[PDB]
């Protein structure tokens, strides 16, 4: 399925994913498209930050959902 | 040269603190240099830092209040958002600074940070993980460090 990830600029990043994809895997896809390391990504859906070891399905993130991406510097 | 307005703002904030002194922090200059303050905060009640007394160092930039003050602990503290150099991962000291914020409000937010850690955005990943998976152990070690270093 397809999901959308919006940055603070308003840029939408379109990703191909499955419900069983871990948050870490979604971040890896983000890194492939934008060059941003996973540890430096904060992914947010419906106001809740998404934990790396959890999955899209864990948060009930269904097809065509919009996630928000905030960046941190290396080391946090 | 830049710095005159910043000095005026610094004076205003000192005036604010004198008119409405907080109960659990103190802050101000410690010499001729008004751009360098010492701060002293109590760890919040209903936290493992309760009763601890922590020192901070504050350096105002010449373009204050456009840019935030630099604020760091000088007392060692065990906390997912504060590292061994005393740097503090707090939104309002970095990308979310507003010139409308004051030192008194910064000290309040640092208090809130101590009472409610943010393991979503750690400076110390090892500590954030302990906070998430074993709160009792986090609390014990935070208190041990408070006893050792904040007294």
């Amino acid at each position: 399925m397809q999901i959308f990830v919006k940055t603070l600029t308003g840029k939408t990043i379109t990703l191909e994913v499955e419900p069983s994809d871990t948050i870490e895997n979604v971040k890896a896809k983000i890194q492939d498209k934008e060059g941003i390391p996973p540890d430096q990504q904060r992914l947010i859906f419906a106001g809740k930050q998404l934990e790396d070891g959890r999955t899209l399905s864990d948060y009930n993130i269904q097809k065509e959902s919009t996630l928000h991406l905030v960046l941190r510097l290396r080391g946090g | 040269p830049l710095g005159s307005m910043a000095l005026k703002r610094i004076h205003k904030e000192l005036n604010d603190l004198a008119r409405d002194p907080p109960a659990q922090s103190r802050a101000g200059p410690v010499g001729d240099d008004m751009f360098h303050w010492q701060a002293t905060i109590m760890g919040p009640n209903d936290s493992p830092y309760q009763g601890g007394v922590f020192f901070l160092t504050i350096h105002f930039p010449t373009d204050y209040p456009f840019k935030p003050p630099k604020v760091a602990f000088t007392t060692r503290i065990y906390h997912p958002n504060i590292n061994s150099n005393g740097s503090i991962k707090l939104d309002i000291l970095r990308s979310q600074w507003s010139p409308a914020l004051t030192i008194s409000k910064v000290l309040l937010s640092i208090s809130s940070l101590l009472s409610d850690p943010n393991p979503d955005d750690p400076l110390v990943p090892e500590i954030a993980r302990i906070y998430k998976t074993d709160r009792e152990k986090y609390n014990r070690i935070a208190r041990e460090w408070t006893q050792k270093y904040a007294m």
